[PDB]
């Protein structure tokens, strides 16, 4: 068993009002069983785009989430990543720099 | 790479146990018990991968299976039913796709023993008009008056089983073609050289197998207890 | 039902071929065994073909695949006696023991004997250790003859069957008649019988 | 120099569930997919059939969508005949494909790793364990090599159906390789530890560094390479300085697709 790595960051540099998309990567975890929501403001973002699983050459899995999303002075977003290696569900927030 | 099945033939009541076990020394890890029914091919029951090993099939449901070692798997009729009257077959193999096949088991599960009897064996000896007119003399064997259906017919001639120049009835014939559980008989003959026959010091014997009630069967009737047995009859040559 | 035979079931003359079929949709098909099974005994096998395309011989057994059409057939060459049988086709999805075997039905031959030269007699044969019972025996005729059930109940007449000394290589088709109640120039009335049947005595 | 990858992931969960999901990548680019839930294999470009012809593609289709259903079965067959030494939750995953160098060289790998670790490898003419593997795979491994036609196939596809097939691909998507897309760099930050954030680049390889004029601060600690959904690459740079100590300091930026002229970014 092993802890996924989660790590939020953006297409396009952030600027408030402008579009943008926000990606999430998810890394290092096995089994490849695996919830991913991506949160704005705490409530979970409807429609998300998921890249198809794979893994790298010391076969642990990783699989990128992205949705568009603007960003704003007031609104904050986050990763939530549930997994069987973990107790409970780990948040990861977009950092206004990535 | 030979395999054995014991036993060869079986008759059964309903709800009684009933074990058929198979014996291998091939060192084969993989086993394999089977069904043939009149109507469709082989079907898998049960099958083992090592001793200890023991997986369901493609129609388990009423079979119980035991591998306690490599060398023999058992299939265990728990309750027995006449739904499980059939051939079995049991095979074992290695790593490779080959299964060797057993010889076959026959069984058949009855309702109730009550009509169970041995066959009375004679034997009728050459007539003097075919010894003159062909040279071969036909010897004749008759198993009558047996339930259920389950014997096998064999000659032997000097101790030793003669499969030459013999014929035996495809099915045995009823002796009450009307009634439910009707008694049977069966005929076979043997043909040899009309010398061979006048040769006095051959001894001709016909031998039937029967199989019928084991003897942990409960028998509640006052006649003898209709026991899986042999019965024949016999002949010497004469000039 | 993932193997299907043809014919079901067929009757030839002692020396005739014959060709049995075998069509299958098993996926995938590594190889086709032909079994041989006598009536009473088990599976004797006659050959095992593996390939795309593949032929075999084994006497006067000859067997073909082709594993694109999913159909094998199996030709006999100068049917014998003995071939009287049933022929199972079995298809195994593996080259290892990982794999199930999918069995057919059977195709169930049937071989009349040719019997030579006939010649017909019904003889009385008496019992060894009790001389006043006995029975009538119908023997040496050829397989046009037919052998009719019996017209009493209380009378038995068994069907015909052919025994073979193979040291003398003779075949002979025989039945065997008899009653408690009966003799045995009236046994075989209700078989239409040769006319030039020799009842002795 | 490419690299040709068949990813395969396999759960099996308990001895009636199960499932297999497929990707194929050829360098950084993936180029076809295969679902549980589809009966075929899907394309992801459109290059992605490569020189083969339709009929050709259909066999090579048809020939994986029977493995997958095989596969899945004897999986679930060597777990009842290793059991009880093995049970599910099982995860099994397959590395296979070639790489690729000049003129007319090749060589074929096939992986196979269980629970995570490398335990099995096709190699030569037949399935073998590696360092490390547990002894009880040695059964396994004797039947897995007692199929034959299994070995024969595995062959063909490692020494000639897939360095064929990718030679195909490599010509069929030239442009896609070969594309050259620019970075967009920008600042922030969080002692302090200034970002230089770097996306939108392809390919791969790239160069950036913390500037004070002509000298590279040596304190740079570089990220790693983060994917954008747009088949595109990420990476930030970071550096530690004294608060107030921002002034001078530039991120600078090479990349191929931008031919000499350097992003330069000044605090
Ligand atoms: C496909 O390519 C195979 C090799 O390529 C590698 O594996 C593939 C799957 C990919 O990963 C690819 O990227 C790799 O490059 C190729 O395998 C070769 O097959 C031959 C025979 O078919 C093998 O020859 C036999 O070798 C044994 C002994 O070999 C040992 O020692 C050598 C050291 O030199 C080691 O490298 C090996 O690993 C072995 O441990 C011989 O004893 C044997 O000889 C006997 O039989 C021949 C007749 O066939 C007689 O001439 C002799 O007198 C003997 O009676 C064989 O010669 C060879 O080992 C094997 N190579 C490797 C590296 O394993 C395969 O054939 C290709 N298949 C097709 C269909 O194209
Ligand atoms: C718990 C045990 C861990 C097991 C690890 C083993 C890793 C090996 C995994 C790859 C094995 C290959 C799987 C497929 C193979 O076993 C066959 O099932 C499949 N190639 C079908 O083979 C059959 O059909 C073929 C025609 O395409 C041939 O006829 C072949 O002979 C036949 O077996
Ligand atoms: C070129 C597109 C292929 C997409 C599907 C590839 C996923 C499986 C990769 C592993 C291949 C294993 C080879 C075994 C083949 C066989 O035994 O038939
Ligand atoms: C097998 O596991 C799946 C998913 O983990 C579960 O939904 C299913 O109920 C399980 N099946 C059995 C028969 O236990
Ligand atoms: C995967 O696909 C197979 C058939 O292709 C199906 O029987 C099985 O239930 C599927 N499993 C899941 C979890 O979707």
């Amino acid at each position: 068993q092993k802890t996924p790595q989660i790590q939020v960051y953006s297409r396009h540099p952030p600027e408030n009002g402008k579009p943008n998309i926000l990606n999430c990567y998810v890394t290092q975890f096995h089994p490849p069983h695996i919830e991913i929501q991506m949160l704005k403001n705490g409530k979970k973002i409807p429609k998300v785009e998921m890249s198809d699983m794979s893994f790298s050459k010391d076969w642990s899995f990783y699989i990128l989430a992205h949705t568009e999303f603007t960003p704003t002075e007031t609104d904050t977003y986050a990763c939530r990543v549930k997994h069987a290696s973990m107790a409970e569900p780990k948040t990861v927030y977009w950092d206004r720099d990535m | 790479a030979a395999v054995t099945q014991s036993p060869r033939n079986k008759v059964a009541v309903t709800g009684g146990k009933v074990t058929l076990s198979c014996n291998q020394t091939n060192n084969h890890n993989n086993m394999y018990w089977y069904r043939q029914d009149t109507g469709h091919g082989l079907r898998l029951i049960h099958y083992s991968y090592g001793a200890g090993s023991t997986e369901k099939g493609d129609i388990p449901d009423g079979y119980k299976a035991s591998r306690p070692s490599q060398e023999n798997f058992s299939l265990i009729l728990e309750l027995a039913t006449p739904s499980q009257t059939s051939v079995y077959f049991c095979a074992s193999g290695d790593e490779g796709y080959t299964q060797y096949f057993g010889p076959g088991t026959r069984l058949l599960v009855l309702e109730d023993l009550r009509n169970v009897t041995p066959p009375k064996v004679s034997l009728f000896e050459p007539s003097k008009a075919e010894i003159s007119h062909t040279q071969k003399a036909t010897l004749v064997c008759l198993a009558t008056g047996f339930y259920p259906d389950h014997v096998e017919l064999s000659w032997w001639v000097n101790g030793k089983e003669v499969h030459s120049g013999v014929c035996t009835d495809p099915q045995p014939l009823k002796e009450q073609p009307a009634l439910n559980d009707s008694r049977y008989s069966l005929s076979s003959r043997l043909r040899v050289s009309a010398t061979f026959w006048q040769n006095p010091r051959n001894h001709f014997r016909c031998q039937v197998q029967f199989y019928g009630l084991s003897e942990n069967d409960e028998w509640t009737q006052d006649r003898a207890k209709p026991v899986t047995q042999i019965v024949s009859a016999e002949a010497w040559g004469r000039a | 039902t993932q193997v299907e035979q043809s014919p079901q079931s067929l009757v030839v003359r002692q020396g005739e071929n014959c060709v049995l079929q075998c069509n299958y949709s098993v996926t995938p098909d590594n190889h086709l065994r032909w079994f041989k099974q006598d009536t009473g005994k088990g599976l004797v096998s006659l050959t095992v073909l593996v390939d795309q395309k593949d032929k075999t011989s084994n006497g006067r057994y000859s067997a073909t695949l082709d594993k694109d059409a999913k159909h094998s057939t199996l030709h006999i060459t100068a049917t014998l006696l003995d071939d009287t049988a049933t022929y199972i086709c079995v298809v195994g999805d593996r080259g290892s023991a990982l794999g199930r075997l999918h069995f057919g039905a059977g195709t169930q031959l049937i071989v009349i004997p040719d019997i030579q030269n006939p010649d017909p007699a019904v003889y009385q044969l008496r019992d060894s250790k009790s001389s006043d019972k006995s029975v009538c025996l119908f023997t040496d005729f050829d397989s046009q003859t037919n052998v009719s059930q019996s017209k009493d109940s209380d009378v038995y007449i068994t069907d015909k069957c052919v025994l073979d000394m193979r040291s003398m290589d003779f075949k002979s088709n025989s039945a065997v008649a008899w009653s408690n109640k009966f003799a045995c120039a009236n046994a075989f009335n209700n078989s239409i019988i040769p006319e030039d049947t020799f009842f002795p005595s | 120099n490419y690299t040709f990858r068949c990813l395969q992931m396999s759960s099996f969960a308990n001895r009636s569930w199960s499932r297999t999901d497929s990707v194929v990548w050829l360098g950084d680019l993936q180029t076809h997919r295969w679902s549980n839930d589809s009966a075929t294999i899907s394309f992801t470009k459109p290059w992605s059939q490569g020189k083969l012809s339709n009929q050709q593609w259909e066999k090579l289709q048809h020939m994986f969508q029977v493995y997958r259903v095989s596969f899945t079965r004897d999986i679930q067959e060597l777990v009842k005949m290793m059991s009880p030494k093995e049970d599910y939750p099982i995860e099994i995953q397959l590395s296979a494909g070639c790489e690729m160098y000049p003129g007319n060289a090749s060589e074929s790998f096939l992986h196979v790793a269980f629970q995570g670790k490398y335990v099995v490898r096709f190699w030569g003419t037949s399935w073998q364990t590696v360092p490390g593997a547990p002894s009880w795979l040695d059964l396994p491994i004797k039947v897995l090599n007692a199929d034959q036609g299994t070995s024969a196939t595995v062959q063909m596809l490692l020494n000639d159906t897939c360095p064929l097939f990718v030679r195909g691909l490599l010509e069929a998507g030239k442009s896609d390789l070969e594309k050259q897309e620019k970075p967009v760099a920008w600042l922030s930050s969080v002692h302090r530890q200034l970002v230089c954030h770097v996306s939108g680049f392809y390919p791969k390889p790239v160069w950036v560094m913390w500037m004070r004029g002509d000298q590279e601060q040596q304190g740079t600690h570089r990220g790693d390479f983060l994917p954008n959904a747009d088949e595109t690459w990420y990476l930030q740079a970071t550096l530690d300085v004294e608060a107030g100590e921002e002034a001078g300091l530039a991120c600078r930026v090479k990349h191929s697709s931008l031919g000499g002229q350097d992003i330069i970014l000044y605090w």
